[PDB]
């Protein structure tokens, strides 16, 4: 989920504030990755042994 | 698009792997305005 787009549609008004919050919109992206990448680890390891 | 990964990781060494850099969007080329297809009635009343 891109938190820049979802958050703020498309324009820069609200993108500029967004950068007051920081990490927030990046590290969202780091926990969701940070779940997509080990789901392919579940199906890794449960199906392929 | 390679240099602005580097941005994300912070680091020049780069590990073997995918990463995601920022993300693009399609942008608009041009603007629509459509209005069904009165009149007020200055023929009939300037002329």
């Amino acid at each position: 989920v891109d938190c820049t787009m979802y958050i703020c549609g498309d324009s820069t008004e609200c993108s500029n504030l967004l950068l007051q919050y920081g990490s927030f919109c990046t590290q969202l992206n780091r926990a969701l990755t940070g779940i997509a990448v080990e789901q392919d680890k579940n199906t890794q390891e449960v199906f392929a042994q | 698009p390679l240099s602005e990964t580097k941005c994300t990781l912070k680091s020049f060494t780069v590990e073997k792997g995918i990463y995601q850099t920022s993300n693009f969007r399609v942008q608009p080329t041009e603007s629509i305005v459509r209005f069904p297809n009165n009149l007020c009635p200055f023929g009939e009343v300037f002329n």
